[PDB]
């Protein structure tokens, strides 16, 4: 429990770090792939202006 | 940014759980790189920090 | 229940019991098989007009219980959501209002 | 005798079919047929239908019974049972009815090759025709590596002559200079190079593993193998040169 | 009897397996429930229930196939341009498949006829209908009705047999009865029935269409009543297959009807012969192979082999009218059956392994080391030989030494047995053509064909090595001596003995699926390039031929760079430049999606489940922080499931990539 | 190899026993191949496209 | 050879002993649990490393722990069959 | 022909509807505004607000159902009346969630959930 070392303080809440990193990774992947897929689908359908 | 976030996620998770995770709460007794922890306890392929 | 009048008899008295029925159907031999899906197979002793339904036994309660299974619930909701998206796309195409 | 096998009506199962069942079924299972065995159904019905019991059945029940009994053709006859009882005896006795693979299958050659070797638990002593037949044994024993009475240099010389004579061909033909006016001295040089490389490998083997099966008594360990390898190099040179001489002259 | 058919188990998921009775404590329970769904052997109750389940499930699947046939028939009757295709098949692409005008999906329908826009189907159902004398919409209506009736009948039979069959049921074990009745009544007595159907409905009809009367006086002539035409009206002597029908570019249907009649006669005579024929040698096979999994494996291997024979025989033995010119249809009919052959062969290997683990094996497993060792050596020999001739040609062409490569204009490896295999076909010394399109010309086999055939042999042998190694080393091995107790499918035996990952027969199938996929991707590419380069294409009135690939195969397929450039790059221009092009937009999109799925599989293929379990625990921390506790505890996929998901996504993505690549190009070119 | 006529009388495998690569070694070798392929496939494309 | 260690949390299941395929483990009397017995690993030189003992151990975290040592492998720890190292 | 006429009308309607939307001086493809403008054509503020509301609604309904069914049996066999009750009740999530945040009913102290693997002891 001695929260003195920096690695100690990082390890105390390591689950929070990893969970938030997973959240931001999921957000970026979802919203980049989905917008790219929107553009791909709407430009395959002869609609460049629907991107 | 997605790629950087995920690379940092994998590396940071490996660093933080190199000394022990919920699945294998003795990981600092073993080497930095080791095969696995056996098929039991759910299966433990790619469990080391080297993995 | 469904065999309230069958004069059901055991293998040990295959040729001993003869009292037929409230109908004239001869007594039926009940064989206790170990299968859970067919716990008892009934065998006849002669010609008979026995009412053996081929329809299953379902009820509203356990049909609703099956529809309350997480697969059916989360498939009905997602099917309705996808259908609503498709209907919105048909009715308001190209998001002109945006 | 067994109760339910007596006075069984022919309508339940025929006499010949019942005898065939009893023959196919092992004797110990007659009293209490197991389950899912035609004899089990015969017992479960002959104890319900018979002379002193229910003498009639519904048409559908009898129809289903007739499709649970054997149809007199799905049962092995006496000769087939003998075939199995003897094939299994052969297999368990360590002898294999010899068979040879063919076009997706194998033809039985009608031969009993004794399979288990002198050490029955040894995996590599299972004797086969291609390694333990008389011709195979005498051919392997008469090879230069194994021939009795050969000095190590003689084995090396013979093996080297074979290798050097053969190795010229792949280079002098279909080689980089296969169409040049010489086209064979290049092959000779390449074959001699291959012989030298494999001889160097053999020297590495003899200086690292050091086989001692060719050393005479009271000698430096591996000396016989080293002599064999050196004379293999000499024989490879000689065979390569002889093949080249034959190609050029003829 | 049927009073026990109750819905009380519908809500109770996982009832069939006693390992799932503890309840859904973790998410692994869901995947196990889905995995054991059709594993009737390990499910609860006696062996009679296993037979009932197997037979009734077979009937249910048969009903499903009948429903699919009915759907195809209704699409052809009410959602197709089959009318104009009947009137002019050489100018109209088959299409029984439309797309709704939503999200601009209208761009997928393309011009197939002046009155029809839709997706060009390549199933070949229109050619089948024409060969089946189907002309009016009413005929397709009644075909769909009969298929729906068959669906209902088979569904009801599957429902009934779960209670008609009982503990005493034994009709499935009567293998003599099954073989005899199947053989005679189906292969013999139904083949002659189809011969009757053809003689009485095709020859009265298909010659009428070929005679130019697409009118057929409507029903005055088409509706039978044509007993003045004779059965062998236009056989034109010759030999079946030597002379094709000049109008439809196919074998005359009279010859097909005679073939079916004679094959039915042959099957009936074989059924009669089986009363006394050669036996007492396959008898050990007879007694030792009476089990569900062994007969399933045997049937899967047989059906897959028949599928590959169908794939090779549907393309250059033209049976269907107006089908040889329909190049996308020919390509699809070959390649789909090729893929099914590969998949069902792999399934046969898997069920051979399952039979070995459940039943008791045969004599061949005792010298398994020589078998699976000479197989190893032959695989290494033909891999280091077939492929490397490509590597040698590639290296020496890059070095600028074309005279040292393996080509026809260089060191040439003649296909001696194939060049001396003029036995097949044995056609006259020319080609056949219908309308600007080549029907069939003999594939002149050279060096490239030799090398690619050896590549095929090598890939087949390696896939067989994986399958036979899994089968023979299922019970035990020098590595692990109690593999039998470990079951059929297991991740490993542990990191001990150096590492025991993927020793189970299931993992051997897992690798064999990859190797079969790699095996017949080369088959697909060889066919797709060879046909375009050397068979298919336009014509010139001066007897000169202009193929689609302009003869690239014999000059480029000798090097791997040739395959990369002239097949995967130049012939991918149609699919890659397919955006906003009406017919081929979905093919470009599906090409992209197949790439995505194939790359997505690698996440499951390369990673282990422990990392994902730890990540899931890290996320579950945040979930527990906000009082969001999933009581079905989140667990990562099991090792075997991870491998299965990876393999499925890998094969699906790659198959989709090829599928789009070939179909879009053939639709554009045609 | 221990069954081939000449090999068995020279090499019994007791010295440098051939074994399959261990799990960590296998993962590392696959990683090396993947990294080499992915990295070294690019410079040819760069040179072909720019030059 | 690997390293198989038994910790005090053992409750005398005997499941680890039964799961071992090379008779590495054994039951010894003790007084630290209601079963009056704990596991022992007197013959870890025969431990292949399959970790079945760890699969069979029901304590919260395994009372028996197998530590893999790959730079330590002997012929017994590798399960060599075709080749003898003695 | 009629369906293509309808498609042409849709295309012309799209042309006239995107006229007020901003597009680059070199591409011609209309842009989406992500500056929080709230008052431009194609702004991302309105879709963001709508999605955030409905996503919080979904998450709140799921969390409410999980809290009110503290059992694994209720997750495989959904209590449909309670499930739809929570689904309808989720509309007030932006207020109820905040009232739980400030009143100590959403979060849980770290000393009540499994922190993670041990990193030390000796
Ligand atoms: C096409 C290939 C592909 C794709 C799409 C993904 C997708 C993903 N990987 Mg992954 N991965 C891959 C190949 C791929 N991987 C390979 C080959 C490896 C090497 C083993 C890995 C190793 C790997 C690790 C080690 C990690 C990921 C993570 C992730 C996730 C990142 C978060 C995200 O963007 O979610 C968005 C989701 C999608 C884009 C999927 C589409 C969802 C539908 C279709 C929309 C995501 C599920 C990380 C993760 O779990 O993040 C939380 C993570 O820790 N991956
Ligand atoms: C909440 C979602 C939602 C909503 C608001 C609608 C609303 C509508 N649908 Mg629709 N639909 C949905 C989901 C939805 N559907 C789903 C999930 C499917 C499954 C594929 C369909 C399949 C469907 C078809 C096939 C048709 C409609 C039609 C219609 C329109 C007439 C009403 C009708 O036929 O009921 C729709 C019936 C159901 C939703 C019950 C499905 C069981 C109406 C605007 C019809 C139409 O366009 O009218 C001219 C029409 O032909 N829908
Ligand atoms: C790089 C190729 C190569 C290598 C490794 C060797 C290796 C060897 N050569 Mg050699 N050799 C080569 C090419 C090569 N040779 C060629 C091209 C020629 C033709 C000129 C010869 C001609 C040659 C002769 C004439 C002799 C060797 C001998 C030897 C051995 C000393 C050794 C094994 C000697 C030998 O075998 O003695 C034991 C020996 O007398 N070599
Ligand atoms: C039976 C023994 C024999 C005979 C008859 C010849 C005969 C010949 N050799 Mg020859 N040669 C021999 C052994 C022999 N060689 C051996 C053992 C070697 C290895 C050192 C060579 C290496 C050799 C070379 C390198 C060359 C010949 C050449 C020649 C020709 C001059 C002549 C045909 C020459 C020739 O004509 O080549 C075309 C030549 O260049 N030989
Ligand atoms: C089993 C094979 C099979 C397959 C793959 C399809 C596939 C399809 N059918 Mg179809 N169909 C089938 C059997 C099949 N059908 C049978 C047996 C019948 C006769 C009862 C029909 C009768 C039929 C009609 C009448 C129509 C389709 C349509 C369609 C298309 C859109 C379906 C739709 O709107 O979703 C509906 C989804 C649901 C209802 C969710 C459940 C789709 C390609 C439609 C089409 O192509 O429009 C142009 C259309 O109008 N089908
Ligand atoms: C491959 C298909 C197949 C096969 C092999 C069988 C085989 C059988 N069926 Mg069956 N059946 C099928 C499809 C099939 N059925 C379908 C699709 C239906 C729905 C119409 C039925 C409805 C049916 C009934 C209602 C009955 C049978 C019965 C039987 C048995 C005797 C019938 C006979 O002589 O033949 C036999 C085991 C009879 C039986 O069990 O005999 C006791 C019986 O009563 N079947
Ligand atoms: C005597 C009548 C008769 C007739 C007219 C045909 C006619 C035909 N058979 Mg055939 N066949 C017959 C008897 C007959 N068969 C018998 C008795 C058998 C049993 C051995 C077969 C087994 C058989 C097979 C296995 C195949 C054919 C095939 C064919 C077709 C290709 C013809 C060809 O290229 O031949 C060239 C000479 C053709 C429609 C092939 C086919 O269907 O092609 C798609 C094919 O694969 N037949
Ligand atoms: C006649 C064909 C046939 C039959 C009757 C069976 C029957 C059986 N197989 Mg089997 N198998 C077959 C063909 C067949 N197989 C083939 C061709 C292969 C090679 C791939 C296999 C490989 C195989 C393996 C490896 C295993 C079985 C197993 C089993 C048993 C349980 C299956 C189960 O519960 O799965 C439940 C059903 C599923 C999980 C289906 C899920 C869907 C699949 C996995 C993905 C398909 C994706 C789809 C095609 C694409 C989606 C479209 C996309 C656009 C979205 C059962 C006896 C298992 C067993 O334990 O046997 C005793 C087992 O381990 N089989
Ligand atoms: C009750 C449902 C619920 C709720 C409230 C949350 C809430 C949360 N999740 Mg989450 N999650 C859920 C279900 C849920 N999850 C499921 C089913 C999965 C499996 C796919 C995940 C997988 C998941 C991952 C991998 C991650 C989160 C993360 C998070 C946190 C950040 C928000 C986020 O990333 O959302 C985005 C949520 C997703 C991408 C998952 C999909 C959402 C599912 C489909 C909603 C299901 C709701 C359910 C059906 C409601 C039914 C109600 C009815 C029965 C009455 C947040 C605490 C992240 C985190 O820890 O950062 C702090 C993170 O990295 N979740
Ligand atoms: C194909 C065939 C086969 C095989 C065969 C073979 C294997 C062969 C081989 C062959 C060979 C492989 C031969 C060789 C020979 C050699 C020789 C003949 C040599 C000689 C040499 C010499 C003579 C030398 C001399 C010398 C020396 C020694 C040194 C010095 C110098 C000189 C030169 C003097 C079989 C049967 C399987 C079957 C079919 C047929
Ligand atoms: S399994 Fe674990 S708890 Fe049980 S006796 Fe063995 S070491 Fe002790």
């Amino acid at each position: 429990q001695e929260s003195s070392s920096k690695q100690i303080r990082i390890h105390t809440h390591k689950a929070a770090i990893i969970s938030h990193l997973s959240w931001v990774s999921l957000w970026l992947g979802f919203h980049t792939l989905a917008v790219y897929s929107h553009n791909d689908t709407c430009i395959a359908f002869n609609s460049p202006s629907k991107q | 940014a997605l790629g950087l976030h995920i690379t940092v996620l994998i590396l940071l998770k490996g660093g933080l759980e190199a000394r022990g995770s919920k699945l294998m709460p003795d990981k600092m007794e073993h080497s930095f790189g080791f095969s696995c922890d056996g098929p039991g306890r759910g299966g433990t392929c790619d469990i080391s920090a080297w993995d | 229940a469904e065999t309230e009048e069958g004069l059901i008899i055991k293998p040990e008295e295959a040729g001993k019991i003869t009292s037929r029925d409230k109908n004239n159907n001869p007594p039926r031999i009940v064989v206790k098989t170990n299968d859970w899906d067919i716990p008892e197979y009934q065998l006849s002793t002669g010609a008979s007009n026995q009412v053996s339904y081929i329809t299953p036994v379902v009820e509203s309660e356990d049909i609703k219980a099956w529809l309350s299974l997480n697969v059916n619930f989360f498939s009905i909701i997602i099917l309705f959501t996808v259908g609503g998206l498709i209907e919105i796309q048909r009715f308001f195409p190209d998001t002109l209002y945006w | 005798k067994i109760a339910y096998l007596q006075d069984i009506p022919r309508t339940i199962v025929e006499k010949d079919a019942l005898e065939l069942i009893l023959k196919n079924t092992p004797k110990e299972q007659w009293e209490n047929p197991p389950e899912d065995s035609y004899l089990y159904t015969v017992k479960a019905f002959a104890e319900m239908y018979g002379p002193g019991k229910a003498t009639k059945m519904g048409w559908w029940d009898y129809y289903r019974l007739k499709m649970d009994m054997p149809d007199t053709t799905r049962l092995s006859s006496e000769r087939e049972l003998q075939e199995i009882e003897e094939y299994e005896k052969l297999m368990m006795s360590g002898k294999v009815p010899f068979a040879v693979p063919g076009p997706s299958g194998y033809f039985f050659t009608g031969f009993v090759t004794q399979w288990k070797g002198k050490e029955p638990f040894a995996g590599d002593q299972v004797i086969t025709l291609t390694e333990n037949g008389l011709f195979a044994k005498q051919f392997l024993s008469a090879l230069a590596f194994y021939r009795e009475g050969l000095k190590p240099w003689q084995r090396g010389l013979e093996i080297g002559m074979a290798h050097g004579y053969f190795l010229i061909g792949p280079f002098t033909s279909l080689g980089p200079l296969r169409n040049t006016p010489e086209a064979a001295t290049v092959g000779l040089l390449c074959g001699c190079a291959i012989v030298g490389i494999v001889s160097i490998g053999g020297l590495i083997f003899g200086s690292t593993i050091k086989p001692t099966r060719f050393d005479k008594d009271g000698d430096k360990p591996g000396a016989g193998f080293i002599e064999m390898i050196n004379w293999h190099a000499v024989g490879g040179l000689g065979g390569a040169g002889f093949a080249h001489a034959l190609i050029t002259v003829f | 009897i049927f009073r026990y058919i109750n819905t009380t188990l519908w809500a109770k998921a996982g009832h069939f397996n006693k390992a799932l009775s503890k309840g859904a404590k973790t998410t692994t329970w869901i995947w196990n429930l889905h995995d054991y769904a059709h594993d009737f052997d390990i499910q609860q109750r006696s062996t009679g229930l296993i037979a009932r389940k197997v037979f009734s499930s077979n009937l249910a699947h048969l009903s499903l196939v009948f429903f699919w046939i009915s759907g195809m028939h209704l699409h052809g009757a009410y959602l197709s341009n089959y009318d104009i295709w009947l009137k002019d098949p050489k100018s109209i692409t088959p299409s029984s498949h439309l797309a709704y005008s939503l999200i601009g999906q209208d761009i997928l329908n393309s011009y197939t006829s002046e009155y029809f826009s839709g997706i060009t189907i390549t199933s070949g159902f229109f050619q089948l209908y024409r060969s089946e004398g189907i002309i009016t919409q009413s005929q397709l209506k009644y075909a769909c009705a009969t298929s729906l009736i068959a669906t209902l009948i088979c569904l009801s039979g599957s429902y009934l047999h779960m209670q008609l069959m009982s503990k005493f049921t034994s009709f499935y074990k009567k293998f003599q009865s099954l073989s005899q009745d199947h053989l005679i009544i189906i292969f013999g007595s139904r083949s002659t029935s189809l011969s009757a159907h053809q003689i009485h409905k095709m020859l009265p009809a298909n010659p009428l269409l070929d005679s130019g009367i697409s009118k057929p006086s409507i029903l005055q002539v088409i509706s039978n009543s044509l007993s003045y035409t004779l059965a062998l009206f236009s056989t034109n002597l010759s030999s079946t297959g030597k002379l094709l029908n000049p109008s439809t570019r196919s074998v005359f249907l009279s010859q097909v009807a005679a073939h079916h009649k004679t094959t039915g006669v042959v099957f009936i005579t074989l059924g009669l012969i089986r009363f006394l024929t050669m036996y007492k040698s396959q008898f050990s096979i007879l007694t030792s192979y009476i089990d569900y999994h062994i007969v399933l494996s045997i049937n899967l291997a047989l059906i897959a082999s028949l599928s590959i024979i169908v794939a090779d025989h549907l393309t250059r033995t033209p049976i269907y009218p107006h089908k040889s010119t329909s190049y996308p249809t020919i390509l699809c009919l070959s390649i789909h059956h090729a893929w099914l052959s590969g998949f069902l062969i792999i399934g046969s290997g898997a069920h051979a392994s399952i039979f070995n683990l459940l039943g008791s094996p045969t004599s061949e497993i005792r010298h398994r080391d020589p078998i699976y060792s000479h197989l190893i050596w032959v695989c290494i020999a033909i891999g280091l030989h077939s492929f490397s001739l490509y590597c040698h040609n590639d290296t020496l062409e890059a070095l600028g030494r074309p005279e040292d490569i393996f080509h026809d204009n260089s060191i040439q490896l003649k296909a001696i047995f194939a060049k001396q295999s003029f036995l097949r076909a044995e056609l006259q010394p020319d080609i056949e053509m219908l309308d600007k399109k080549i029907i069939r010309i003999t594939q002149e086999l050279g060096t490239a064909d030799f090398i690619v055939h050896h590549i095929h042999a090598f890939t087949i042998h390696v896939t067989l090595l994986i399958l036979s190694k899994g089968v023979l080393y299922a019970r035990n091995s020098r590595f692990v001596s109690d593999k039998l107790e470990l079951g059929f499918t297991y991740p490993c035996d542990g990191p001990g003995r150096g590492g025991t990952c993927q020793i189970s027969p299931w993992d051997h199938l897992f690798s064999a699926v990859f190797w079969m996929y790699n095996c017949l991707n080369v088959v697909t590419f060889h066919y797709f390039w060879k046909m375009q380069s050397d068979v298919w294409g336009f014509v010139s009135i001066q007897k000169h031929i202009s193929h689609y690939s302009q003869g690239d195969f014999s000059v480029n397929s000798i090097t791997i760079n040739g395959w990369l450039r002239n097949l995967l790059w130049s012939e991918a221009s149609q699919v890659i430049q397919s955006y906003a092009l009406s017919s081929i937009c979905p093919y470009g999109f599906i090409f992209l999606i197949g790439h995505f799925i194939w790359a997505f599989s690698l996440m499951f293929l390369f990673s282990g489940r422990a990392y994902w379990q730890e990540l899931i625990e890290s996320i579950l921390w945040s979930h527990h922080k906000l009082k969001i506790i999933p009581h079905i505890q989140p667990r990562a996929l099991s090792i075997s499931q991870g491998r299965a998901v990876g393999f499925i996504h890998y094969t699906l993505g790659g198959i989709g990539s090829t599928w789009a690549f070939i179909i879009s190009r053939l639709l554009v070119l045609t | 190899h221990l069954k081939t006529p000449i090999l068995i009388n020279l090499w019994n495998g007791d010295i440098y026993t051939p074994l399959a690569l261990s799990i960590v070694q296998a993962r590392f070798i696959g990683l090396v191949h993947f990294s080499t392929g992915l990295i070294l496939t690019y410079p040819p494309f760069i040179i072909g496209a720019t030059s | 050879s690997h390293a198989v260690k038994i910790y005090d949390t053992c409750i005398g299941c005997t499941l680890c002993v039964r799961a071992c395929p090379t008779d590495v483990l054994e039951m010894v009397p003790a007084s630290i649990n209601a079963a009056k017995q704990v596991a022992s690993s007197p013959r870890v030189e025969d431990c292949v490393g399959c970790k079945r003992c760890e699969t069979a151990c029901p304590t919260d975290f395994l009372s028996i722990r197998v530590y893999l040592q790959d730079n330590e492998e002997t012929q017994y720890s590798l399960g060599l069959d075709l080749v003898d190292w003695s | 022909y009629a369906r293509f006429n309808k498609k042409i009308k849709m295309i012309e309607l799209r042309e006239t509807a995107y006229g007020d939307r901003l597009c680059g001086k070199k591409d011609g493809l209309p842009r989406t505004i992500a500056t929080g403008e709230w008052n431009v054509r194609g702004s991302a503020m309105w879709p963001a607000a709508i999605f955030l509301y409905i996503a919080g609604w979904i998450g709140w309904a799921g969390r409410s159902y999980l809290i009110r069914t503290n059992d694994a049996a209720k997750e495989i066999n959904i209590d449909v009346p309670l499930a739809v009750t929570c689904m309808a009740s989720g509309f007030s999530w932006p207020v109820a969630a905040w009232q739980e945040i400030v009143n100590g009913e959403m979060a849980v102290p770290n000393d009540q959930i499994h922190n993670g693997g041990p990193w030390n002891q000796s």
